[PDB]
RNA sequence: AGGACCGAACCGACUAAUGAAAAAUUAGCGGAUGACUUGUGGCUGGGGGUGAAAGGCCAAUCAAACCGGGAGAUAGCU
RNA sequence: GCUCGCCGGAAGACCAAGGGUUCCUGUCCAACGUUAAUCGGGGCAGGGUGAGUCGACCCCUAAGGCGAGGCCGAAAGGCGUAGUCGAUGGGAAACAGGUUAAUAUUCCUGUACUUGGUGUUACUGCGAAGGGGGGACGGAGAAGGCUAUGUUGGCCGGGCGACGGUUGUCCCGGUUUAAGCGUGUAGGCUGGUUUUCCAGGCAAAUCCGGAAAAUCAAGGCUGAGGCGUGAUGACGAGGCACUACGGUGCUGAAGCAACAAAUGCCCUGCUUCCAGGAAAAGCCUCUAAGCAUCAGGUAACAUCAAAUCGUACCCCAAACCGACACGGUGGUCAGGUAGAGAAUACCAAGGCGCUUGAGAGAACUCGGGUGAAGGAACUAGGCAAAAUGGUGCCGUAACUUCGGGAGAAGGCACGCUGAUAUGUAGGUGAGGUCCCUCGCGGAUGGAGCUGAAAUCAGUCGAAGAUACCAGCUGGCUGCAACUGUUUAUUAAAAACACAGCACUGUGCAAACACGAAAGUGGACGUAUACGGUGUGACGCCUCCCGGUGCCGGAAGGUUAAUU
């Protein structure tokens, strides 16, 4: 059965990368709140 | 001349094509073509917005000529050719001076015909002239309504317009729909009727056919839940209010005509 | 042209393998550990400057670092760039 | 020629009996040049989308997704 | 190690994606492995991924994204021009053999290619953000020419049979060879060459386009395969020396022909249809500003250059997605016998026996086999089983939209041997002989090879479409015309859609829809079009305006802000 996760890198990286969450401003909030939460993988990006 | 086609399957027994011979069997003039990609009636927002769109074939865009501004130079028709993009036939001229255009094909119009643009040209079927030029109680198609911007009316397959009157500056057109318009008497037309006159008579015969031409199929509102057009719900089949829209608009007989700046020109409503 | 500073920092170590013996004794090639960054050309003028002989060819590879486990705490070891540098016929290295 | 026929791949899921399986099995079953199917990438965002329309689907969640917040909502009830 | 068994259009081989050391070697067996474990995709250590030509990177663009200015918007921000990104598409170049425990079109051996510089001598119009060409394109169908590959014969090597026979029309094995370079064929497309002029190609153009005129019928482009060379080579069945029983070193015959033949190539071709079928760069070409006897261009020759990143291993799976050593997952490769076949059966190459076993041979359950007599009496219901099942030929009703119905129904033949015919009809096609504008040419010729289908005669069986495979059929009737779609996971239908019909709106800055707007779709469409609603092939058809809607009217009544 086909299920949900169909990984694919690229894919992965346009949708949630690092420069994505860069490009638009809640991205940034996002990045930020993690840091302040103290993430070690801020984050998709390997 | 139209066919109809034996039924040697379901789905092809109620077809009917128009076949027209003297079209051009082979690649069009590339030249005049462009790239046309689809939208599936949707806009920039990336919603829908006109249902029913989606598919079809891949098309190619000939760039035909509507605002027909070679004044003086005669051409001749060197070909007939489909349009995907219209219900008209588009016909390959060329000019005595070397230049190639897409033009609507009209009624009488075949390979080796010559036509010319121009307050001189003669008032024979292919020829534009201002329609201050034309007689009236000629047709004409392909009209103009602003002088210099390309003919917007009497483009379909088989249309044309009456010069009903000329008085002073303007002229009064029959329109298709039966609308009488005003029209500025400088606005350019073509003489004769477009072309592809027994484009209606061909009939579709099946659903497959109808994707073909880009259409997707359609749902009745009475079919759907409340919760998705005003006519939904009901237990079986029940339909106890007035037509609508599904944005809940009356549909039958209500007039949406809403614009104060052109009422000027309107003459008389069609009926 | 290839600064004298930037050479000596380039060549990290010789590597002894059963494989690199190999390469060694019959094809004539010496297998080097050397700086991650450090390009084919810069190898190459390296070697002859500073073990003095000439080279056919420079082959590189990356070598990825493996993951370990010291306890229980995962880590990884460096990866680092190998190259088979084939030296000239007749050419005998120290 | 064909939204033509029989029929493998491929797509599905009408009958049947039966956790390896949070929907499968085997035996049969329908379509199989088309309104087909499929890979890669793209777009549409929550009273919004999409919908050959079943209130279907939108990450095992849908008559209004999920995450966090108002928030210790309120609970003549247990 | 020897037997046995299973897969073999896969349960084999190679990739992409995804994983990320799982690869190889040594070592250990606590835990992990549904048991044991000396084994492992487990632990620990070490090793392993070599590129100018493969891929990425790079040049070019699609859908789309971002977007200087800009337009719009309380703010955040939205849209979007110039641009710039974005493959899943376009764009230069490598093949064969050998080698590692583990990489290889990457190492080695041989034989190649590419496109840049730089320098050269030789020549002499070069030059783009611009013009033109090209790239550049659909579905289906049909062949013909080919090859991959396979079969047989020939050849070469080996063999003479654990049991009757087996020196022959006997048995086993092998019989392979690339890119590149030369040739330019089967075939496809197109008339060429020169001259003159011209409101066209945002300017110019010697280019393209268009007009004339002259002259010759061959000109060019394309093109699989074959042939030659590459190759006195490599590989080569197996023989022979050493042996850490893993292997290593030497050596090495023949290496031909015919037939058959793809779904692969010629073919981005041809024929045809309507539903009318990317873009841009690379590439060719034309000039402009320019420069002007310099640069630049093309000409060979020399030299330098090709960086960087990936390369292990799994990849229909025990390594990816499924919590698991548990169904899903795109591409490429496609042997033999039978067969229409990529179905099916048995096999090859190759890979496996599914990580608990041993007994026993109760009930009951599951999955199968057979069953006297009856044959739907079962049951809600013939559910399920049983049955039918192929090719050829004969034959086939109502009704019909004249296409169908129809494989209607129902029947007959079917194996093997011999003869017709020491193998026919056909297919292929060598020598020889003739022609020739000379070649991969044309005629004639028929050797050899292959080879159905039929008829007649005989013959065995209970049975000849013998296994696997492979329609049950007919009669009346409701619904829906039909092919389609649907509740992912209790509903596949009479529900949705449908072609068709009707009403209604909409004159283009269209109606409408998404958008505080800008704008976008509608549509690069224009009433033979687009939107909305209902009905739903086809045939015959299809009173009431009082109520509620809508449309039109505006005489009077009433009536806001305002005053």
């Amino acid at each position: 059965m086909k299920r949900t996760f169909q990984p694919s890198v690229l894919k992965r990286n346009r949708s949630h990368g690092f420069r994505a969450r860069m490009a638009t401003k809640n991205g940034r909030q996002v990045l930020a709140r993690r840091r302040a939460k103290g993430r070690a993988r801020l984050t998709v990006s390997k | 001349a139209v066919v109809k086609c034996k039924p040697t399957s379901p789905g092809r027994r109620h077809v009917v094509k128009v076949v027209n011979p003297e079209l051009h069997k082979g690649k069009p003039f590339a030249p005049l073509l462009e790239k046309n990609s689809k939208s599936g009636g949707r806009n920039n927002n990336g919603r829908i917005t006109t249902r029913h769109i989606g598919g079809g074939h891949k098309q190619a865009y000939r760039i035909v000529d509507f605002k027909r501004n070679k004044d003086g130079i005669p051409a001749v028709v060197e070909r007939l050719e489909y349009d995907p993009n219209r219900s008209a036939n588009i016909a390959l001229v060329l000019y005595k001076d070397g230049e190639r255009r897409y033009i609507l094909a009209p009624k009488g119009l075949k390979a080796g015909d010559q036509i010319q643009s121009g307050v001189d040209a003669a008032i024979k079927p292919g020829n534009t002239l201002p329609m201050r030029n034309i007689p009236v109680g000629s047709t004409v198609h392909n009209v103009e309504m602003k002088p210099g911007k390309g003919g917007q009316l009497a483009r379909s397959a088989g249309t044309y317009v009456q010069i009903v009157a000329r008085d002073g500056a303007y002229v009064t057109l029959r329109l298709r729909s039966g609308e009488m318009r005003k029209v500025e008497a400088d606005c350019r037309a073509t003489l004769g009727e477009v072309g592809n006159a027994e484009h209606m008579l061909r009939v579709l015969g099946k659903a497959g056919a109808a994707r073909w031409r880009g259409v997707r199929p359609t749902v009745r509102g009475t079919a759907m839940n409340p919760v998705d057009h005003p006519h939904g719900g009901g237990e079986g089949r029940n339909f106890g209010k007035h037509p609508v829209t599904p944005w809940g608009v009356q549909t039958k007989g209500k007039k949406t005509r809403s614009n104060k700046r052109t009422d000027k020109f309107i003459v008389r409503r069609r009926s | 042209m290839i600064r004298e500073e930037r050479l000596l920092k380039v060549l990290r170590a010789p590597h002894v393998s059963e494989k690199a013996s190999t390469a060694m004794e019959k094809s004539n090639t010496i297998v080097l550990k050397v700086a991650k960054d450090a390009t084919k050309a810069e190898i190459k003028a390296a070697v002859q400057k500073l073990f003095e002989v000439e080279v056919e060819v420079v082959n590189t590879l990356v070598v990825k670092g493996k993951v370990k486990r010291h306890g229980q705490r995962i880590g990884r070891r460096s990866d680092w760039k190998k190259a088979y540098v084939t030296l000239k016929e007749g050419q005998n290295l120290d």
